[PDB]
């Protein structure tokens, strides 16, 4: 098990640790899409 | 307190040739992004993370740079690209660049000059404005002088420039000399002469006050 | 259904290029018609990161020598390849007596003769080559220096008392065999700066992989 | 489509307060951070505030931290920007942007003019000439505030040969010019008329260009 950087969006050097975790909050209403990604181990994105 | 300087401010391509705009930073920067802004419309997205292109952008646009000097390159240039391009930094205080006016180059055009005596409506109000229209010329740089009864004047001269025409790609200009009624009827001959890189001698339009 | 390809040996086989000697006639480069190459397995770019996946390793190397003139031509010239084990003195000149020290294996071959090829054992006095050493040898410049990882030097030169008549180029390939590895570790995600330490660029710290706009867009 | 459409603004006297809002459409609003950016008269771009995806954190620049406050209500997909103790340096055109960092889409902006003068209807003066086959007429519309004004020629029929020259500020009133080109077959055989509409005051004036 390795940490999957699903939240692979911030690039700002000091926010790189943020890629490791995405969040959930009260502000999000029922039904809202929290997050999404593909099952592509070898291709770019999260799996890298 | 991180400033971005863009060079040059104004540019003109043939078109069909390349275009290299530069964004230089005062301190080392991680990545740079680029926007586009045509007239009347807001900024559009163009390049991000220095070298990645937004969905729409043609493949003829490019992006590179490292450290403190980054650049947006276009090869080749086409009449549809003419806009202002801003860079932006995301490290500390989110700063924008000054932009680069990209413009279409064309064959030189001498202006079509038009002079207008003041209106017999403004004069009944204690004012007199003499107006000169230089229409459809290229390139944009121009000098125009007003010569009242053989002198020259610079006080109260208002000069306005159009953006480049979407058809023939020329610019137009208006020059207004705002005087008083008494100062107007103080002289006889008003004259605007427009000097340009097209003709050798000025283009002179004249009228004498004592005729209408 | 088979997983033979995902084994260590499978992963590290293949003879890669790890060295290239230039022996020009007129030149700034190796002016004495000879050269000394301390064995560096990082010579194959791709290598460093692959091995640095493990903390300890062990293996044998098969060396194959490819020599020709710059245009890849073959000529009637004889060559001496000398292997100086670690602890043995490398030749300082084209006439150093090291070239004749029996305890330095040497192999001779004509450019015409097919590639030279020999196997070299697990040298290290330690139980395993270790890519990482968190200490110093009994702020310092000796940090991360596990010397007992030296494989030795390869000294090459044209045979004969006089300079060779031709400009020569030797290429050294190395196949790793009989590999064993221990303690796996995080795959280098930052660019390498030095051959010695793991130091990286503290400004240019890039995210392991491709980024995207939102965590809701694909 | 992703749509950012903002509302509010106009003329405000210095010291007054105002609130701007921007309405979202066609994307899940809560999952994004949202910022405002302002553009000084078509040149300089300046970041003014961001808000986190939910309540979370707000971030401001050092020109505004203290007077502006950015907010969102994630039930109607709408940003808010209240600006208190507004100064003369706050006059500009404010865009709401979505932050994916990089700004993907920009709204079309609202315009803010912080200023102490009155609202003034413009004066329109005809520009006829006191000799060839093309006629260039004009209409000088002087001394109004604020911007903008609109110059239409015979109700749009002449749009193909019209140059509109940007308004120039002096006397803390704006002054622009507008020219139109017409074949000598049409004038003065047929009425030419420029139409000046100034919505700020709801003033609309018509000038028939009569031959001098």
């Amino acid at each position: 098990e390795t940490i999957l950087e699903v939240n692979n969006v911030p690039t700002n050097a000091t926010s790189l640790m943020e890629r490791l975790r995405f969040p959930v909050s009260a502000q999000a209403g029922k039904g809202e899409l929290c997050a999404v990604f593909r099952a592509d181990p070898g291709r770019n994105g999260p799996w890298q | 307190d991180i400033v971005l300087t863009q060079s040059p401010a104004i540019m003109s391509a043939s078109p069909g040739e390349k275009v290299t705009m530069t964004c230089s930073a005062s301190s080392s920067v991680s990545y740079i992004h680029w926007y586009q802004q045509k007239s009347g419309t807001s900024p559009k997205r163009w390049i991000y993370d220095t070298s990645r292109l937004a969905f729409g952008v043609p493949g003829r646009f490019s992006g590179s740079g490292s450290g403190t000097s980054y650049s947006l390159t276009i090869s080749s240039m086409e009449a549809e690209d003419a806009a202002t391009y801003y860079c932006q930094q995301w490290s500390s205080n989110y700063t924008f660049g000054g932009g680069t006016n990209l413009e279409i180059k064309r064959a030189d055009a001498a202006p079509t000059v038009s002079i207008f005596p003041p209106s017999s409506e403004q004069l009944t109000s204690g004012g007199a404005s003499v107006v000169c229209f230089l229409n459809n010329f290229y390139p944009k740089d121009i000098n125009v002088k007003w010569k009242i009864d053989g002198s020259e004047r610079q006080n109260g001269v208002l000069n306005s420039w159009t953006d480049q025409d979407s058809k023939d790609s020329t610019y137009s200009m208006s020059s207004t000399l705002t005087l008083t009624k008494d100062e107007y009827e103080r002289h006889n001959s008003y004259t605007c002469e427009a000097t340009h890189k097209t003709s050798t001698s000025p283009i002179v339009k004249s009228f004498n006050r004592n005729e209408c | 259904h088979s997983t033979a390809e995902t084994t260590l040996d499978s992963f590290f086989s293949r003879a890669g290029l790890v060295g290239e000697i230039d022996l020009p006639l007129k030149g700034t480069t190796n002016p004495n018609g000879y050269a000394n190459w301390d064995i560096d397995i990082t010579g194959y770019a791709q290598m460093r990161r692959k091995v640095e996946l493990f903390t300890y390793m062990r293996f044998d190397a098969e060396f194959t020598f490819v020599a020709c003139t710059p245009t890849g031509e073959v000529v009637p010239q004889l060559l001496q390849y000398m292997f100086v084990p670690p602890g043995a003195p490398k030749p300082d000149s084209r006439e150093s007596l090291a070239w004749q020290t029996a305890t330095n294996p040497s192999v001779f071959v004509k450019l015409s003769d097919p590639p030279a090829q020999v196997s070299v054992p697990f040298m290290s006095p330690a139980s395993a080559y270790q890519w990482f050493y968190d200490g110093y040898p009994t702020k310092d410049l000796e940090y991360g220096a596990m010397p007992n990882n030296m494989m030795g030097t390869f000294s090459v030169r044209t045979v004969g008392t006089s300079k060779s008549k031709y400009p020569l180029v030797v290429r050294i390939y190395m196949r790793m065999k009989h590999v064993r590895a221990w303690i796996p570790r995080p795959m280098r995600n930052q660019n390498y700066l030095f051959k010695a330490n793991p130091n990286y660029a503290g400004n240019s710290i890039k995210p392991t992989g491709a980024s995207r706009t939102a965590i809701t867009t694909l | 489509e992703v749509k950012l459409v903002e509302s509010g603004g106009g003329s405000v006297k210095p010291g007054g307060s105002l609130k701007l809002s921007c309405a979202a459409s066609g994307f899940s609003f809560s999952t994004y951070g949202m910022s405002w950016v302002r553009q000084t008269p078509e040149k300089r771009l300046e970041w003014v505030a961001t808000i986190s995806g939910g309540g979370g954190y707000t971030y401001y620049p050092d020109s505004v931290k203290g007077r502006f406050t950015i907010s969102r209500d994630n039930a109607r997909n709408i940003l808010y920007l209240q600006m208190s103790s507004l100064r003369s340096g706050d006059t500009a055109m404010y865009y709401c942007a979505r932050r994916v960092y990089y700004f993907d889409y920009w709204g079309q902006g609202t315009t803010l003019t912080v200023s102490s003068p009155k609202t003034t209807p413009p004066s329109v003066y005809p520009l006829a000439p006191a000799t060839n086959s093309m006629v260039t007429l004009g209409c000088l519309v002087k001394g109004y505030f604020p911007e903008p004004v609109t110059v239409t020629w015979n109700s749009g029929s002449l749009s193909s040969g019209v140059h509109t020259f940007p308004a120039v500020l002096q006397s803390d009133l704006y002054t622009l010019s507008s020219s139109v080109t017409v074949p000598s077959s049409t004038w003065p055989s047929e009425t030419v008329t420029c139409n000046v509409a100034h919505p700020a005051s709801s003033t609309k004036v018509d000038k028939k260009i009569v031959p001098r």
